[PDB]
RNA sequence: GUUAAUGUAGCUUAAUAAAAGCAAAGCACUGAAAAUGCUUAGAUGGAAUUGUCCCAUAAACA
């Protein structure tokens, strides 16, 4: 029953989300975040974290995305955040690495689409 | 004060060096993919022609194979660039020097630079100047002295009098350090290619 | 004209989002609404890089990671800090200590035993039904000798 | 203080692909050096067999910049590819619409 | 270096198989070129 | 059709080739930068000795180009 | 030695809670370039406190 922002019609992406998944691919590493509308990060999975680095081969990779997504999902399940909003760009959505990452989250049980609000 | 000008001539390399093995294998890779993308006895005659090329001598990629010692010759190197470099004797010094000539403030660097081209080589060499900006200036004292190092490129060269009594040597980089010990003369590499 | 122009949409987006975070004069939406470990770390990395099998799996895009190993290592390194975020996010530090914040350091573990075959864990923010919490839960938190404790639920 | 004119480069080579491959390389080197390339036009076949010639336009040079550029071109040349440097001699709605305001 | 741009690949979406041949110049230099038939050598007259 | 081992060999040498070119580009880029700085250093040196000569020299040569040489 | 440069990776007054971001490179995609996708290489040669020494060691003097 909580409010989701419904405006920003002229801007992309829409802000009608309780939670959002932000995936940033830098030169080194690749980071995935879950952030509330108020701007506080709740669950963060990054390739710059010691534990993930030792078990991976390269900071940036297609499998990396997959692996960090699986790690992110378990933390997301751990935090109890089951429903989330993902807003990829057209090329990013088509990117194979991001497609695989979404598959990991779907397999993990994290729903990439939030349910409609109750009025 | 002693006013002295000089020129660092450049001769382009005519023929390339051989490809590295990694470069060779990549040529196979671009060829094999080309075959993959390709769209579907004269050979004996071509075989006869290829051996006709083999028997016929082509100019070597490097023209040192016969020479091995022709520093005085213009065609000292073909794989890399050359620099004119002539033994000179000064009033208080006897050093292996870059070509030098006497310059005046009225004469611009190119005018002296042009005179350097033919004054010390006395040949029908063809060289070009791109910018009037000089490339090196070095001062050696015993009495104050300064030498201006210019840069030029050899368009072509008909080097007459190959066997001069002078010790003109064309050096790319190997003989620069060997013959020019002091930095004032061994730092020519800084503006050399 | 001197400055270069963004050649891709993403560059502007990354610049824009970073730009939004910075405070500004104009009103905006946001206002109203050790060394040895480093050396050892590096050495392990080099060994991982050397391993040809790691390269082959990565280029074959079949590699994977063990989640359990990462989780335990994550607990040692920065689990305290991430746990603090959840506590602040969930309001524990404001409702419990009237705004005082304490970083959790003891890797506390709790799970509700369902029968005897399996036991439901209690992580941060987890969902557990009251039926599952009928009986008291097993607690193991790796105290070490001495250092008396008090547990409060 | 004077600014170089825009100098066209006609790259003439037996093979179109090699001419294109050299044409791109100078462009990327030009782009890395911040040299603007307005056009990459292609000449017709040199019927006699034929050869293929490709233009890489280069606009803007400096005395020091020109010297450092050209010798690099000599080095970049694979050999057997013939260089050339020569001084050079429809509008859409936004361009016309702006153009009216200037003279109106 | 002349080898900087020497190694290059075709930019054609469709083309028959190209065969390597060398063109002999009057100064003796040689160039690797692509020809439609499996010839071995070419000579500049 | 290539076997996975055949692709593996070609891909492996491709990785070496990509690394080699990156090494080649980095060396050349610094080499060009150094030469220009030396030319700029050469510009500075005679300015100390005589800046007046540069007033004529710093001007570009309009007649230098066109220049053709393969 | 006098003068005087100099010790995060091209750049940064990134960082001591976790050695970062940016710049930069290759292949694929065909007008070129760019974009996009897949890939690549690296660090403190240092102590200092803010928001200079002292070494490696560069030189003019020497």
């Amino acid at each position: 029953v909580a409010r989701k922002e419904r405006g920003w019609a002229t801007v992309w992406p829409n802000r009608e989300f309780w939670h959002r998944l932000r995936v940033v691919k830098t030169q080194h590493h690749v980071e995935a975040f879950v952030e509330h509308l108020n701007g506080q990060v709740v669950v963060s999975a990054s390739t710059r974290e010691w534990a993930i680095k030792k078990h991976l081969y390269s900071t940036r990779n297609v499998v990396a995305c997959e692996s960090i997504g699986r790690v992110l999902a378990q933390r997301c399940l751990e935090a109890g955040i089951n429903f989330m909003v993902y807003q990829p760009t057209p090329w990013e959505a088509s990117s194979d690495s991001i497609k695989r990452l979404q598959n990991a989250m779907t397999e993990s049980g994290v729903m990439l689409r939030e349910p409609r609000r109750i009025y | 004060w002693r006013l002295s000008g000089a020129l660092c001539l450049q001769r382009p390399p005519l023929i390339t060096k051989a490809l590295t093995p990694l470069q060779e294998e990549m040529a196979g890779l671009l060829q094999q993919i080309e075959v993959e993308r390709s769209l579907y006895l004269a050979q004996d005659l071509e075989d006869m022609w290829e051996q006709a090329f083999l028997q016929f001598r082509p100019g070597a990629r490097e023209t040192e194979a016969d020479k091995k010692n022709d520093r005085t010759s213009l065609h000292r190197k073909l794989d890399r660039n050359l620099v004119l470099l002539v033994r000179e004797k000064l009033g208080d010094q006897d050093v292996w020097m870059l070509p030098q000539v006497e310059w005046q403030p009225g004469e611009t660097l190119r005018g002296t630079a042009e005179r350097i081209l033919a004054t010390l080589s006395e040949n029908n060499m063809e060289a070009k100047f791109l910018g009037n900006a000089p490339c090196g200036h070095y001062k050696f004292k015993f009495l104050g002295v300064k030498v201006f190092f210019f840069k030029a490129l050899l368009l072509t060269g008909d080097f007459v009098q190959a066997g001069k009594k002078s010790r003109h040597v064309w050096a790319s980089k190997e003989e620069l350090g060997d013959y020019l010990q002091p930095k004032y003369l061994a730092q020519v590499r800084r503006f050399l290619l | 004209e001197r400055l270069e122009k963004y050649r891709s949409f993403e560059r502007y987006r990354r610049r824009a989002e970073q730009e939004a975070r910075a405070p500004h004069w104009w009103r905006t939406y946001r206002e109203h609404f050790r060394t040895q470990k480093l050396l050892e770390r590096k050495h392990f990395l080099r060994e991982l890089r050397a391993n040809v099998e790691e390269e082959r799996a990565a280029r074959l895009r079949t590699a994977s990671i063990p989640l359990e190993a990462v989780r335990a290592e994550w607990e040692r390194t920065c689990g305290p800090y991430h746990k603090q975020r959840l506590a602040e996010y969930y309001g524990l530090y404001r409702d419990l200590f009237h705004g005082a914040t304490f970083v959790p350091w003891v890797p506390l573990h709790v799970a509700y035993a369902v029968g005897e075959e399996d036991l439901i864990p209690v992580y941060h923010g987890n969902e557990v039904t009251p039926t599952e919490a009928s009986r008291a839960p097993e607690v193991t938190y790796e105290a070490d000798k001495d250092s008396l404790w008090t547990l409060l639920f | 203080d004077y600014e170089y004119g825009v100098l066209n480069i006609h790259l003439t080579a037996y093979d179109m692909s090699l001419a294109e491959s050299y044409a791109q390389y100078v462009h990327r080197l030009c782009n890395r050096l911040s040299i603007k390339v307005e056009e990459s036009y292609a000449m017709p076949t040199k019927t006699m067999l034929t050869t293929h010639e490709r233009v890489v336009q280069i606009s803007g040079l400096s005395a020091t910049f020109a010297e450092i550029f050209l010798e690099v071109l000599q080095s970049n040349l694979p050999e057997g590819v013939r260089l050339s440097v020569r001084e050079h001699t429809f509008k859409a709605r936004p361009e016309l619409e702006e153009l009216l305001a200037k003279l109106n | 270096d002349c080898s900087r741009a020497s190694l290059t690949r075709l930019r054609r979406q469709a083309y028959a198989r190209l065969y390597p041949v060398l063109l002999v110049k009057q100064d003796g230099s040689t160039i690797h070129i692509r020809y439609r038939e499996p010839r071995r050598m070419l000579a500049m007259p | 059709e290539h076997s996975p081992e055949e692709s593996e060999r070609r891909a492996l040498l491709l990785k070496r080739w990509a690394l080699f070119k990156q090494q080649e580009h980095e060396m050349e880029r610094d080499a060009i930068r150094s030469m220009l700085e030396a030319q700029q250093e050469a510009l500075e040196e005679l300015k100390l000795e005589s800046a007046e000569l540069y007033a004529e020299a710093i001007k570009r040569d309009t007649s230098l180009f066109p220049f053709e040489k393969e």
